[PDB]
């Protein structure tokens, strides 16, 4: 129901729970401070940065970058803020020989990104290059 | 014909590492009472401490090679010399000691072990020296001759700094938590025995309260298992490592340093206070520890029956005591009230138990000031003493053993002591939980391109 | 004029949207023209680090702000919207005033303080709605 | 391959292609290196002994991100956000430059460009934000 | 008809907070080349001109015993002035079994008996040298050891190490203002006479406060500002007597202080760049240091005080002003810093007059002031710092904009009510000047109803 | 009519400031243990990055102006501090030494050069003191005017000693970028230094600059091309250092011939003094043989390229350093964890109007050169660093690949053009590498024209 509470589920079943993951993406930062508020003895406690201190900032601005890193990397491709999205690249059967039936259902996301690894970087530059090609064309076709 | 579609927030993870963040539980100001463990976990935990179970989900596990131990380890080295760093350092405190034996309603034993011991002390004044006395324990004072002369131990090669007083190492439960894009995944397989895949795994905001409880050749208020007793070892064969055994049931110790002790507050320095042992009150024992013996009996009984299992049926197991060396690795160190016990634990492991073809055990202990933590690492923490009367009731939930090199023999399998190795104090609760990284961006295929 | 119709009524005070959320982490902008503050503000960060964690606490605080109040327009799908409606009713639970009383007759500052207790309540709907409304354009995509 | 500023000699119009490269390295290099330094090494211990080392380290590090939310920003008030390339309804001004399509996206390259109207340049965003906050003002009539 | 949720997003709406606010001022050209710690400090700058905002309609709730804004300035004095203090040379080497004597040069009576003569071998750090010296000190930083003449410690050796604050760098009042990161606002009440609680009428928003002088004082408030056209008296409690009471005059009064004596330095060489300021012999007669106030301006003050203590306990009670109670020179007196010096002025010829239902000129009112070279800044337990000799006479005139106050009621009778200074904590200093700002946290985002649905 | 349209990912830079990562190759990591600069640049590099030629592009450099080599010089000073922090002090040493001459199978030009001192060193034990003694060179001692000497700063500058297991000696480095930041390398061919360079790449990291630190003479750095490079800011103001970077080596066989031993002696609880202790065979000083033919070639080329600026007609000589401290007077270096200092006076002694003016084929110049122990790091007056001494005998082989020279003043057509050592900079050091380099800032967003119009 919860966090990861459709892990285990086939991925179809796990389709629309991308939500609570993408709430805690960053929301992580609220369970460490601003709703778990920093106590009053925070920061004088602290003084002492090399426990708890830097490396409390380090892993807060860390997860900033995770998260801009990967909006970017979607919205490089279009689709800014859209959990889902098609594109106009077609399948490539290299990748995976799996069917929706054997994809959607019967089996889980965990298994499905494990047996994608090694092609992740290929599929990720099709997008980019889908993307910019749409923008250009739009450009001159909205010139003429 | 297929096309492609990307998901994010998808519930994936890979193994992953990070500096985990402490929850306490901030009860209330008396644990925040000075001690490192809530004064600088700032942080309180959820009120609420949440679970979500993992429907069909396999996780593997390796409770060895895993991070968040050697965190805990940074943690507590940091936390430890940063909180005893801005504190009186005694290091001119080094002179020709003059010691005789105090005998006054003494023990034979503690016979030698206490000594008064006459001293030229530094005042506030650069210019003045003042004579004083105080008691101290062998252990923390060496002889040097040419016959009464003596120095403290580690003056020829480390600075002696005194732990500031109103501070508690007074170990409180922790929760280890996991920052955004982490998560830490919790495993409950019974029986589990440290590593493979857990048959059921749940995520959870942050790991159980764990005590950074220090205890060498055996575990002290830990968990326990659920049946019977659990082994645990990297490598059950190789008797190089270390064997975690955890009980189904805590075996009952009481401790205790009986002398009745007090204090004298001198001025060694503007705002430098040595805290000295003054005169006992009372009449002069040795510290000791009473052990259950019938409990002690039938948790030996338990765990040898669980070792006979994966070295050989009706195979025949013996237990004799630590082999030598240095007391922090031969004897049961540990802290108690703020002092540094030192027990004999030879009177805890003996006999053979294959048996097939009430009363206490006292384990004597002595009492050290000046403490050399981790791999030499503390650097001459002197303990200043505490008046009164010292007591402690503890829990034994596991044992560290070694076996021997026996494998050439086939036959009467000797284990003995182990530890030293810190981590493993913890490794007997973080086996229960591993860290990971949400890999929450991915593609997948559909019936449906772009329009 | 940033909250100058703070005690406008909401009808006036809506005109205002753009200047209130123009100044959305300014200091992104600001500070940067502050020329990070002087050269000798970074001699003093450095030289000082109380003050090299505290400020620089403040601005990761600030940018997180930012960009958790950005995630909650992108999960509403009302990215880049001042304004934007997303196909959730409006319960008398929450408000049984009328929409002359709330637009007019009333300030945005007593209505939250009207709606305290449900906001977030209305944000999961919200992220509800936009969950299914994405299913069902992939749908759409796929009939 | 390209290259991340391979395109910077090829002329304007030419640059204009594979702009992916250049928005995409901002994070991707701060991802890559905070990946190589964390543990590649597992030296973090050592780097912050020194907390003057942590301050620069961590300043620059946000700073990246703080103008890369600086540039998003600008764009969506603008609203190209998610847009690599986005056109407006501002005119050009001859006054800014007088040369004509093939004078400047042929025979030119960015750099020269980003010279001949640099001091123009915060001309052109205010007009951007002006007209970005009209169109606003239109839907905000349907709203 | 039916109505819809719609996201409204630049929303003027906000809460009270607490934050890491940032200290910011007029740059000017740097013309105190970093000297003064604060033209290291508070470097960023607040040139422009406040926006001043006003909130039409809007009345907001201030409390400035519960600002917490102060609190955090506070601490962040006392954090810089210590790193400030911190990397200079330790005088730990000059605590020493000293022998002085009396000076006897050409002094006057109020000053027999408060300069020593003292000397000791102290250090060289070099081994086994003992090179004598020798430095003059007033009585109060010396202090006998045992029941030549007696033995003598500094006052400092028994509680802690002491160090020297460094030549290079002032503590001078240069105003600042305190500047809110982004995402936060300052909100400014303008009811002018605002009593220190309660709602405030009209207020205007702003991105920085005015210009304040973190001065530090003890009972007085010196180059402060001034109140609106009116003396204003201010309370957390008035009816509980035990509370602190702040006085904000319309006026300001002026008072020339000064050290009048023609004094000299001598470096002394510890170590290798180790360098101690003893205080040299005093060229001339020897007198004391004092504060000259008009005693008109002083009398008229407190008889517009007296009226608006009145305003609270009545126009027909009897009012009277006392000296402080016993104690510390630190709280006692009225102490402030004169170009680096330190003064501890008895402020009991000020605070002397009574007051009846009276209806139903270039006198100089004086304020003899000692002088103490150890510091126990902010009442700190140990961290002593050495204020380090200034060569000739100093002459100090300050603006008092204000001051402290204790009750001593009239108890059973009621008829009574007796005044004496207060303060040396300076929370209280700051919350004088710093009384109508309050931080404020901006929600931009809310939800309301419509009846336009989602397209 | 032509419309406005902002593109972002724009390849366009400005240049900048900013921070840098100091990456080294893990092989010389993980083999030096305890080195300063493969722990603290504990970054690994990329094995095998993909530099970026611009093709088609024109960028200016201007080498003194680069902000890197300042930063280089800010960093190394920190690291050198840093590294000596946890070391022990050497204070409680500086105490007065009764010496003699040692006087033991000693070669005539050493003579005087050791001397034996006994002194009185605390123990562990602070009630007791210990005799003791070493052996010390006459640089790092000084004569009391009453056998009676003291070491050179024993009173004027703070000295620590090297920790025993630390190594100082270089590893090639790469500084890498951050994001957002590019660094842009000049690969033109003989490259004065200032101007246009056509042929230009883009890297992420830096190639494998090895910090050396030295004084007059560039070791094992890098070549020209195709012949000697010599490059000035202002060819003309002699104010101004010359830098040679030649276009083939020149190698220095140098050494000190004495099998020393190192004593260790506790001065304190975990406190060690590392004394000299009695040499091993006799006592011979240390030198540095170059070949001579080698020699004069390299001065051929670089008179060659000299000539370009004075003209065909101008005498060119070159004479030794002039008079001032050893540190800048000798050329310096640390190979071998002890401190050379060599007399270069038998270089740079000839005139150049024809080739030069003066057989040895198998001659070979021999520099002798000092040892000292005390060294004043980076010329601050007030601190030092005292060298351990290295048991055994020490052997160094350098490569020499550039010069900083210095030119005299006197107007006259008839000018020799005396050339002269000059260095002492460690930013000269730094700038004679790192001057293909410069940083720059992307600024991916822009604006243009176009054919397009939003609707
Ligand atoms: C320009 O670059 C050249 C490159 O060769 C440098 O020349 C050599 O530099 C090395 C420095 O590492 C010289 O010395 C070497 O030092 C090592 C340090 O030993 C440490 O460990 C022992 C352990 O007990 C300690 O006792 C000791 O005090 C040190 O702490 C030695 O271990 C080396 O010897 C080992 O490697 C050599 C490699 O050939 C083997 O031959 C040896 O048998 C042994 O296994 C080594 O002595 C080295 O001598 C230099 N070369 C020559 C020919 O002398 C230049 O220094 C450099 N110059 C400048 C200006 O940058
Ligand atoms: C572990 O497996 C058991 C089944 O063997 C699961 O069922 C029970 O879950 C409750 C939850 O409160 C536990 O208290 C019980 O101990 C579990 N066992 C039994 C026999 O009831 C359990 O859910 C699994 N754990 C996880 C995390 O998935
Ligand atoms: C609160 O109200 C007073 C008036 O009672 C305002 O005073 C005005 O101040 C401005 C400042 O330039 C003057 O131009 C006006 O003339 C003043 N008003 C009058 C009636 O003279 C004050 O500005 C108000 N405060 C705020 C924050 O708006
Ligand atoms: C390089 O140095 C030369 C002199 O060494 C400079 O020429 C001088 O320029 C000033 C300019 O006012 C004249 O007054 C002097 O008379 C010139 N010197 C001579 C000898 O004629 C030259 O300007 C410098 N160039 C640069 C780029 O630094
Ligand atoms: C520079 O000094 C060297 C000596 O170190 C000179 O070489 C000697 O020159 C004299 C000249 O009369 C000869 O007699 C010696 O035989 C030379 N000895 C060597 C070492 O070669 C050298 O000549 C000097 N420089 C110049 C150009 O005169
Ligand atoms: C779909 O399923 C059938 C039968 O299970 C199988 O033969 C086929 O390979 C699957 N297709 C893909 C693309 O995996
Ligand atoms: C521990 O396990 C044994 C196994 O038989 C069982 O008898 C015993 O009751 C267990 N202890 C507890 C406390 O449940
Ligand atoms: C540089 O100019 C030549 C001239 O023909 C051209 O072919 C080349 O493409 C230009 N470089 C780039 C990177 O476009
Ligand atoms: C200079 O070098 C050349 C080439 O090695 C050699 O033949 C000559 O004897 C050397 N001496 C002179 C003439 O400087
Ligand atoms: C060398 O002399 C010739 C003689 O004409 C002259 O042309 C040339 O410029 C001179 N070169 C130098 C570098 O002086
Ligand atoms: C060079 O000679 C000219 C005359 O031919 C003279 O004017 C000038 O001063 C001389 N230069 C120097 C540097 O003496």
């Amino acid at each position: 129901l919860g966090f990861l509470g459709a892990a285990g589920s086939t991925m179809g079943a796990a389709s629309m729970t991308l939500t609570v993951q993408a709430r805690n993406l960053l929301s992580g930062i609220v369970q460490q401070q601003s709703n778990l508020l920093r106590a009053p003895e925070c920061q004088q406690h602290l003084l002492k940065l090399t426990v708890w201190g830097i490396k409390q900032l380090q892993a807060r601005v860390l997860a900033v970058e995770r998260y801009l890193r990967d909006q970017q990397l979607l919205g490089i491709w279009g689709c800014s803020g859209k959990l889902i999205c098609c594109t106009n690249v077609p399948w490539n059967s290299t990748w995976s020989n799996r069917n929706l039936s054997e994809i959607w259902d019967n089996m889980t996301w965990l298994q499905w990104d494990k047996e994608i690894s090694n092609y992740t970087q290929i599929i990720y530059g099709l997008l980019e290059e889908s993307q910019n090609q749409q923008e250009k064309n739009e450009q001159d076709l909205l010139a003429l | 014909n297929l096309w492609v579609t990307v998901y994010y927030g998808v519930p994936v993870w890979k193994d992953a590492e990070t500096t985990l963040f402490c929850a306490s539980d901030a009860k209330a100001y008396e644990t925040k009472k000075h001690n490192v463990w809530a004064t600088h976990c700032c942080v309180p935990t959820d009120p609420n401490p949440q679970e979500i179970h993992l429907e069909n989900v396999t996780e593997e596990f390796n409770m060895w090679k895993n991070n968040m131990v050697e965190q805990m380890h940074t943690d507590i080295i940091s936390l430890w010399d940063q909180s005893l760093k801005p504190c009186v350092k005694l290091t001119p405190l080094c002179v020709t000691l003059q010691c005789t034996n105090v005998t006054n309603n003494i023990t034979d034993d503690m016979r030698g072990e206490l000594k008064n011991c006459s001293f030229n002390m530094t005042t506030e004044l650069r210019d003045k020296k003042q004579k004083v006395y105080s008691l101290f324990y062998r252990l923390d004072v060496v002889q040097i001759n040419e016959n009464k002369e003596y120095r403290l131990i580690n003056c020829n090669t480390s600075a002696i700094t005194q732990a500031c007083p109103k501070v508690s190492f007074e170990p409180i439960p922790i929760h280890y938590c996991a920052p955004a894009g982490f998560a830490i995944l919790k495993c409950k397989d019974k029986k589990f025995n440290g590593t493979g895949p857990c048959t059921n795994v749940s995520t959870v905001q942050c790991t159980h309260g764990i005590k950074p409880v220090v205890s060498t050749q055996l575990l002290l208020n830990g968990s326990l298992a659920e049946e019977e007793v659990i082994i645990r070892s990297e490598n059950i064969t190789n008797n190089a490592k270390n064997i975690l055994v955890q009980l189904n049931e805590s075996v009952q110790i009481n401790c205790t340093r009986p002398n009745n002790n007090t204090r004298k507050s001198i001025r060694i320095g503007p705002g430098q206070w040595f805290y000295a042992t003054g005169d006992i009150i009372g009449d002069i024992r040795q510290a000791h520890c009473n052990v259950s013996k019938a409990t002690w009996n039938e948790t030996l009984g338990k765990v040898v029956k669980q070792l006979r299992k994966h070295f050989g049926n009706n195979t025949i197991i013996r237990f004799a005591n630590s082999s030598g060396g240095d007391l922090e690795v031969t004897t049961h160190s540990f802290n108690c009230g703020g002092e540094f016990f030192y027990c004999n634990t030879s009177g805890l492991f003996n006999s053979t138990w294959i048996s097939n073809t009430n009363d206490s055990i006292t384990l004597p202990c002595r009492i050290k000031q000046i403490i050399n933590m981790w791999q030499r690492i503390g650097q001459a923490m002197y303990a200043p003493p505490i008046q009164g009367v010292i007591r402690c009731v503890s829990n034994i939930t596991g044992l560290i053993l070694t076996r021997d090199g026996g494998s050439t023999n086939s036959t009467t399998e000797t284990f003995r002591p182990g530890g030293g190795d810190m981590r493993d104090n913890w490794r007997s609760e973080l086996y229960k939980y591993k860290v990971v990284k949400i890999e929450p961006l991915g593609v997948a295929p559909t019936r449906c391109k772009r329009r």
